[PDB]
RNA sequence: GUGAGGGGAGUGAAAUAGAUCCUGAAACCGCAUGCAUACAAGCAGUGGGAGCACCUUCGUGGUGUGACUGCGUACCUUUUG
RNA sequence: GCUAAAACUAUGUGCCGAAGCUGCGGAUGUAUACUUUGUAUACGUGGUAGGGGAGCGUUCUGUAAGCCGAUGAAGGUGUGU
């Protein structure tokens, strides 16, 4: 029923692509790709390629028409973060986290 | 200052709840048939029945 | 289990017009409280508003014994500094009866979500007639 | 000899803590707010076992007096009466009779006035 | 089956188990451990020659 | 038509045909129980009011079998006094289904 | 993008055994379904309780939610408290 | 909110009112009587610091060259009792 495509280690944070993700959850193939081709985000390419990932493999394996298919589900996961050091003022240090999250979007009819 | 307590998620959520995105105003060109920006040149470089960079 | 409670939807309220010249506020409050809030009925529930619809005719000829037609004073406070505001029960009673009489059965009413809705079911009119003629209310002696 | 406190441990906080479903927030996550939500559920049990008889003794005695005062009498006097007529019927049958059969309540009171006189 | 290895058992009342101190509020020890309240007494090494 | 007995120190309005729980009673399984003290009696319209009790009206019914309810927890506890228990009850119970209300 | 990553085919007893590789829990974070929620004030529960949605050994039954209502100011230490 | 009171003085009938007493069911400690002698009987069963009694789970050793197990063990996750 429902084509699937996964990006792992999409080098952003899960809060900043969730924005994105929201805006195609339930659009046509065709007005998801014109609204994440004219964005200025930054997540909207990395969501672009998965939705085109989705759609090429719905034509090639599934052999299914591409006018007919929508977005049916996609979400997004958290994963693995880096650790490192920043130095702060009189000697103290702090803990940065570079955060990185995977992209899931399965597309149907 | 700094909290006394935790926020808990629903405090948390309901003040992202102003969050959302809007989309852009995209529309089909007359001359050349494709979706492009409202008010705006297409990438090709044609706007208004001209054409720019001439090749 | 075999004591039952009051169905919402099976509770019919029917509507009475008291006529109030010459009777005491809190005798006549206390009996519209009653019969507004439904302990006449032997269906009574406390958590279900089995009550009637009270209509009150000719407000502003309630009467107060003593000399508590000077004395009984109503305050009222907006959260500003300075904002006490004082009023006499004559002039309230002479430009807005209903204040009164909103004022006594509220505070013998239950204080929550069931007494706010049980205090819409009462309708108080300073003249002689009322507009509710269609649900044919039928007179009661007090 | 060495005992390791995995297994046991998890199961007595698994078990505390599927004790409190549906409560909000931590009540139903953290295990440390969640024992002492189940244990002021035990108390609020216990004193509401004994709360229910009053509250519903009180529902009693109100509906049978709507009903006696339906019929011309007080709670008071019907009680009186019923007690000087030899009836033993509790207040529960009363009840349930006031509010369901009224030609019977009709009859008990006229009973219970009858032997007030 | 008499005379086995897992059929010995000694005498009622021979045997009994040691207490351990700290151990819940239903053990009846308790908390403190049969120590009291703050003291001289109640610290580790506590007691007078 | 309904009828108004006694047993294990409550009262209980019963009609003809219907399943009731009361308290444990030593009676097997199977047999039947006639009640010989009935306060009320009504018919509809004819109203009998047995004070004491009502003069030859008796009603008969069966013992369906003996149960135990759920599990209650009782648990007590007092604050920083270092001191909380716990215990569990199931109360026993015996069904009746009414047979017959004769009289 | 001759990248990372993924979908097919194939090997394998097993590929949510795919090299971040036995089993793989909790805190924490998403998606979908069912119910409730935008005129009513507080340790967030407990005893009642109408309705709604799926199950059926079709009930004075089960599983979720639960408007309205009485009562109700966390835990441990130290203290006369 | 209350004025021949819903205030005060005296008196009489009723009623409400607790985990008090009684009604039914169940559990447990002590003491006596019984004709296997474990069912009755009476007194009891709030509780910190404390003293006494009885038990539930985990690891290892003998019983154990035994018993269960790829027709699925340990572990994880729900349901019923
Ligand atoms: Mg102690
Ligand atoms: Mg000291
Ligand atoms: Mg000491
Ligand atoms: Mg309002
Ligand atoms: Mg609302
Ligand atoms: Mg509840
Ligand atoms: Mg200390
Ligand atoms: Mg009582
Ligand atoms: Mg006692
Ligand atoms: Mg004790
Ligand atoms: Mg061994
Ligand atoms: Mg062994
Ligand atoms: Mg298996
Ligand atoms: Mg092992």
């Amino acid at each position: 029923m429902e084509v699937t495509a996964k990006l792992r280690g999409a080098a952003i944070s899960a809060q900043k692509a969730r924005l994105v993700a929201d805006l195609i959850r339930g659009k046509s193939v065709a007005h998801a790709l014109n609204i994440l081709n004219f964005s200025n985000k930054k997540a909207a390419v990395l969501v672009k390629k998965a939705l085109e990932s989705a759609i090429a493999n719905a034509e090639h394996n599934n052999s299914l028409d591409v006018d007919d298919l929508k977005v049916s589900t996609i979400y997004v996961d958290e994963g693995m973060s880096l650790k490192r050091i920043m130095p702060r003022a009189k000697g103290r240090a702090d803990r940065i986290t570079k955060r990185t999250c995977h992209i899931t979007v399965k597309v149907g009819v | 200052a700094v909290q006394q307590n935790r926020k808990s998620r629903s405090r948390r959520d309901m003040r992202r709840s102003h969050d959302a995105l809007t989309e852009n105003a995209l529309t089909v060109d007359q001359a050349t048939g494709e979706t492009h920006r409202r008010h705006h040149v297409t990438k090709d470089g044609f706007y208004r029945g001209r054409q720019l960079f001439a090749k | 289990m075999k004591t039952l409670s009051a169905k919402p939807a099976e509770v019919q309220h029917d509507w009475f017009v008291v006529d109030a010249t010459g009777k005491t506020l809190g005798r006549l409050a206390t009996e519209i409280a009653r019969r507004l809030r439904g302990k006449h009925k032997t269906s009574y529930t406390p958590h279900v508003d089995t009550g009637d619809y009270i209509i009150v005719i000719n407000a502003e000829q309630v009467q107060v014994t003593g000399n508590k037609a000077l004395d009984k004073k109503y305050y009222r406070h907006t959260e500003f500094p300075g904002g006490l505001k004082e009023t006499n029960f004559e002039k309230l009673v002479a430009h807005k009866p209903e204040e009164i009489f909103e004022r006594a059965v509220k505070g013998m009413l239950p204080k929550g979500p069931l007494g706010y809705a049980m205090i819409k079911k009462m309708k108080v009119y300073a003249g002689s007639e009322h507009p509710h003629a269609a649900q044919q209310p039928q007179v009661l002696d007090i | 000899a060495r005992v390791k406190r995995g297994v046991v441990a998890h199961r007595r906080h698994k078990k505390i803590l599927a004790r409190a479903k549906g409560y909000y927030g931590a009540r139903s996550r953290v295990y440390r707010v969640a024992f002492q939500a189940v244990i002021k559920a035990g108390q609020y049990a216990y004193r509401d076992r004994r709360q229910k008889k009053r509250q519903f003794r009180a529902l009693w005695i109100a509906r049978i007096n709507a009903g006696a005062r339906q019929n011309g009498l007080s709670y008071s006097r019907m009680i009186d009466g019923l007690k000087k007529a030899q009836v033993i019927i509790d207040r529960r049958v009363l009840a349930d009779i006031a509010m369901h059969d009224a030609v019977a309540f009709a009859a008990l009171a006229e009973k219970a006035k009858g032997a007030l006189a | 089956m008499t005379l086995r290895l897992n059929e010995l058992a000694p005498a009622e009342g021979a045997k009994r188990e040691h207490r351990r101190l700290g151990r819940g509020i239903g053990s009846g020890v308790g908390k403190t451990g049969g120590r009291g309240i703050k003291g001289q007494k109640s610290r580790k090494s506590g007691g007078v020659r | 038509m309904y009828a108004v007995i006694q047993s294990g120190g409550k009262q209980h309005r019963v009609v003809e045909g219907e399943t009731l729980k009361v308290e444990l009673l030593k009676a097997e399984s199977g047999a039947t129980i006639t009640f010989d003290d009935v306060l009320m009696v009504v018919n509809g319209d004819n109203i009998q009011i047995g004070a004491p009790v009502v003069a030859g009206a008796k009603v008969t019914a069966e013992v369906i079998g003996h149960g135990r309810h759920d599990k209650i927890r009782i648990i007590k506890m007092r604050r920083r006094k270092h001191y909380r228990k716990q215990q569990g009850h199931r109360q026993w119970f015996t069904e009746l289904k009414i047979t017959g209300i004769s009289g």
